[PDB]
């Protein structure tokens, strides 16, 4: 007998102040009991478990489905705390790739001898006329809180020396599996796989799939990868759960499939806490999902990663706060794809969203490939220059170049830094009564032009915005506007090109049509002439 | 040579903090570094029985192409028991900020000579991540005093006293302060003699950054001096004075606003009256005085606000309570940052933090004019400092930007 290398156990404790679990054993049928007795007999014969006495107060309930099923949930609660799937697009192309799934994974790894007493379970005797048979685990139980961590740590420990000795190959480990790969000849490769299996066998780990591999929702082929086929449930009644499922599947498909739009369907899920309800859909949503079924018609594949080639990312504006991206080292062949939706906000502009998308893609790319990709962006260099130079927040994009693929991201308007000479000067104000919701908004100018419009169902902020808007409507291509509103100025200084508010959008539309606009702020109630709160106070 | 027992606060569990993604080069750097440290017993690999984790990354200091290992100890530092020793919270050297010049050194190398308490080691656990989760991360724990920990200077403090003992008695012109892994040395000497003295101190430590605190100040509020004023000029002036009235008691704008009466074009020149000139004068005089009743409270938190002025210009204010400023300043510094806002911001945050360490002996809590995602993505690339401060994000543009310009 060639001596087996001992697997050193991991010391395990319970949570502080807690004791081991004690739970009464459930009554079982005679057949179940016989099956359990047989299974536990052969298991004890294999050394996986040991018979114990009355000296162990702890008990873990058991069922038979044969197959023994032990429920550790209470022990899991009283057990201590223990310490993202690999993406196919990150995998490097290899002439040979072997998959090894170790059998009896958890049962091949011993359990800390002091913790074994807490794993104790009992098989009920027939007709409850005899004391139940007592057992405890000498190895990692299936369904125990600490099994996977201990198992993978042990596996890594065992794998370390072989990997150091074999630089010409690469070994990835996910949970219960090893995925090995090399660019060597198939004979040498298979030989080294045999050697690895021998090395694992040395520690008492038993090991035996060929391409295409079906793994974690993906499909892996030697030269390419894709996602397992997506099935979109078809029903005349769409529930909340069905929309969560559908959104999940569409998000999942969006990594390989370009152009997936989840916005409408996700918008339908706002503030819904429920399961079964029938929710209708707008023509936007229907056309969206139909176009999704259109994109899912002819399947597409992603390729693998080549470190010798530049990593490139390209972004397109999809409209309505939606953005889409592709990552590739070569034309027409994508490593992967994706999408970005704008954050929830009252106001916004294209440049900010583009920036956020760039950050997202950057982080994701650092996760997957360990580097930042070069960007191709639908924005001119001058536009970005103007934007970042004149923006109050600090902002940055990594190395990038302009690609012209309309719609292009642009700056729709720019406020002057100094008062305009020759331009009419509009002093604006608005005010509202809190209880009656009655208000007035208007302006007076230096040329004698004046307006006051009465308004119902409004507030102060809305009357200030309305005042500014009135000034924009009634003025020429170049205008100076004086406001006391910190709210309005705070909105405009954020430079939105779009808003939830219709009033703000009207203001934006007005600014777009203007050659020059200078917006100036003054304190309210300071007796600054031309600034009239008295016209709107009535 | 003997570990001093260290515990945590009353009911605080050790840090569990997610490791953020790292670039391939930084990962390799950390692998080489941690291998060398593993050979030297500084750190040791650990198993799954350790739930705790603290973030880690790699930086590059000034004038060096060699990677340094930076651990983010903020969570551990706040969860670490408040450290009081026989030193009893050694009083901050208030003479350090009054000194002509101050030089900063990295003494962290010493910390690795002192063993760490065995029970506390489990709290220093960190993870070296792998690209694309292909292999499980490499986890270590510190056997010795880790750099970046607040307990390290506190523990090594006695040794540091015994080591610096000869140097301090030799010249009693020199203020010596210690914060984290950095050692600050004040002097009234001349830069050449200062550097020779620095070399002397360094080789004095061997046997066992240039700043100028006197060249800063507390910035006064300034008002324009013009021969002719437009309506816009006066409107801005009134806005600024009205703002400053939250700061100083007797600022009065009525005679200046009196000029603005009637509705006039913004570019029209308005001659100043006698009352208005007198009012502007009295306002200047008021602004020349310091701020009434401004004190530093060691128990409270320091708040630092930063505004982007454009063209490499940044302004900042360090305060405790609103409109009482402990310090204010401007940062124009240009080194290789001209095309990058975030790098500028990062350097500014570092400089402000350093100033705050010199003056109050503690880092402030920043409010940054940047979106969270941008900062969180790019800040580690530009960070040259062994410590890290706290920060938050202001997403609403301040109206008060120009008033500090
Ligand atoms: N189930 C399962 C496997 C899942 C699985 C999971 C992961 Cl994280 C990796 C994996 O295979 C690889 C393992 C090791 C290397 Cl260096 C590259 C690989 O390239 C993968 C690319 N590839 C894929 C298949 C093939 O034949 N050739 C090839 O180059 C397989």
């Amino acid at each position: 007998m060639v001596p087996i290398s001992p697997i050193e156990t991991v010391p395990v404790k319970l949570k502080p102040g807690m004791d081991g679990p004690k739970v009464k054993q459930w009554p079982l049928t005679e057949e179940k009991i016989k099956a359990l007795v047989e299974i536990c007999t052969e298991m004890e014969k294999e050394g996986k478990i040991s018979k114990i006495g009355p000296e162990n107060p702890y008990n873990t309930p058991v069922f038979a489905i044969w197959r023994k099923l032990v429920d550790f949930r209470e022990l899991n609660k009283r057990t201590q705390d223990f310490w993202g799937i690999p993406h196919p697009a990150g995998l490097k192309k290899n002439k040979s790739v072997t998959v090894l799934d170790v059998g009896d994974a958890y049962f091949s790894v011993p359990l800390d001898e002091d913790f074994r007493k807490y794993t104790a379970f009992t098989i009920p005797s027939i007709n409850n006329e005899t004391p139940g048979i007592r057992y405890q685990y000498n190895v990692l139980p299936q369904g125990w809180k600490g099994s996977p961590a201990i198992f993978q740590s042990s596996m890594t420990k065992i794998l370390e020396p072989f990997a150091a000795q074999n630089p010409d190959i690469v070994i990835c480990q996910y949970m219960d599996d090893l995925y090995v790969g090399s660019d060597l000849e198939i004979g040498q490769h298979r030989t080294k796989i045999e050697e690895l299996r021998q090395h694992l066998l040395r520690w008492g780990l038993t090991t035996p799939k060929e391409p295409p591999f079906l793994w974690m929702g993906y499909e892996l082929h030697p030269d390419k990868w894709t996602v397992q086929p997506i099935v979109l449930p078809e029903k005349d009644s769409w529930t909340v759960n069905d929309i969560q499922k559908l959104v999940g599947k569409l998000n999942w498909a969006s990594q390989i499939y370009p152009g997936i739009k989840v916005r409408q369907l996700s918008k339908l899920l706002r503030g819904t806490k429920a399961l079964t309800e029938v929710i209708p859909l707008t023509e936007e949503a229907e056309l969206e999902l139909a176009e999704n079924r259109e994109i899912l018609k002819e399947p597409v594949h992603g390729v693998y990663y080549d470190p010798s080639k530049d990593l490139i990312a390209e972004i397109q504006k999809q409209g309505q706060g939606q953005w889409t991206y592709q990552i590739y080292q070569e034309p027409f062949k994508n490593l992967k794809t994706g999408k970005y939706a704008r954050m929830r906000g009252a106001h916004t502009n294209d440049v900010k969203q583009l920036t956020e998308a760039v950050q997202k893609i950057t982080t994701e790319s650092i996760v997957i490939w360990g580097k930042t990709p070069k960007f191709k962006l639908p924005i001119q260099k001058e536009t970005w220059e103007t934007w970042w130079t004149e923006y109050w927040q600090a902002t940055w994009i990594p190395e990038w170049e302009f690609v012209n693929t309309p719609p292009l991201v642009k700056l729709w308007y720019q406020l002057e830094k100094e008062p305009i000479v020759g331009a009419e000067t509009f002093y604006v104000d608005g005010a509202a009564n809190r209880e009656t919701k009655l208000g007035k908004a208007g302006y007076v100018t230096n040329k004698g032009r004046q307006k006051v419009v009465p308004l119902t169902n409004t507030t102060n902020q809305k009357t200030e915005l309305q005042a500014i808007y009135l000034a924009l409507q009634d003025s020429g291509l170049e205008v100076n506007i004086v406001t006391d509103s910190q709210y309005a100025l705070g909105i405009i200084q954020a430079q939105p090109d779009k808003s939830e508010s219709e009033l703000v959008n009207q203001i934006i539309e007005q600014l777009i049509k203007k050659e020059k606009v200078y917006l100036a702020w003054v304190p309210a109630h300071k007796g600054i002439g031309g600034n009239e709160q008295v016209d709107k106070l009535v | 040579i003997e570990t001093v027992p260290v515990k945590l606060k009353p009911g605080m569990d050790g840090p569990k903090v997610k490791q953020w993604p790292l670039t391939e080069e930084k990962i390799k750097a950390l692998v080489e570094i941690c291998t060398e440290m593993e050979k030297e017993g500084k750190i040791s690999k650990i198993g799954p029985e350790n739930p705790y984790n603290t973030p880690v990354f790699a930086i590059k200091k000034k004038d060096s192409t060699k990677w340094r290992k930076l651990v983010d100890f903020r969570e551990l530092n706040k969860r670490t028991q408040d450290f009081w020793e026989v030193q009893l919270g050694i009083p901050h050297p208030a003479g350090l900020k009054k000194k002509k010049s101050v030089t900063v050194l990295d003494v962290g190398d010493a910390y690795f000579s002192v063993p760490l308490d065995e029970d506390f080691r489990k709290y220093t656990a960190f993870t070296i991540p792998s690209i694309n989760n292909e292999t499980p991360g490499i986890r270590y724990q510190y056997n010795v005093l880790p750099q970046g920990w607040k307990g390290s200077p506190a523990i090594f403090q006695s040794s540091m006293t015994k080591i610096l003992e000869p140097f301090k008695k030799q010249n009693p012109d020199i203020v010596i302060y210690q914060y984290m892994d950095d050692l600050y040395v004040g002097s009234d000497l001349e830069i050449g003699q200062h550097r020779t003295k620095i070399e002397e101190l360094r080789q004095h430590l061997l046997r066992w950054y240039e700043l100028h605190p006197d060249k800063w100040t507390v910035q006064p509020i300034v008002l324009p001096e013009k021969d002719s004023w437009t309506v816009n000029d006066i409107q801005k002036l009134v806005g600024k004075l009205n703002w400053a009235s939250q700061i100083y008691p007797g600022i009065k704008v009525r005679q200046l606003s009196k000029l603005l009466r009637g509705t006039k074009a913004l570019t029209e020149v308005i001659p100043l009256t006698e009352e208005a000139e007198l009012e502007l004068a009295e306002n200047r005089e008021i602004l020349k005085e310091p701020v009434h009743g401004v004190y530093y409270d060691p128990s409270k938190d320091l708040i630092a606000e930063i505004q982007k002025q454009g063209q490499g210009q940044w302004t900042y204010q360090i305060y405790q309570e609103p409109f009482k400023n402990l310090k204010t300043g401007k940062y124009a510094r240009m080194r290789g940052a001209h095309t990058n806002d975030v790098k500028q911001l990062t350097e500014a945050v570092q400089k402000i933090t350093t100033e705050s360490i010199v003056i109050w002996g503690k880092t402030p809590k920043f409010k940054l004019p940047i979106q969270k995602e941008t900062w969180e993505t790019w800040w580690t690339e530009y960070w040259q400092a062994t410590w890290i401060p706290e920060w938050e994000f202001v997403n609403t543009p301040p109206l008060v930007k120009l008033w500090y310009q």
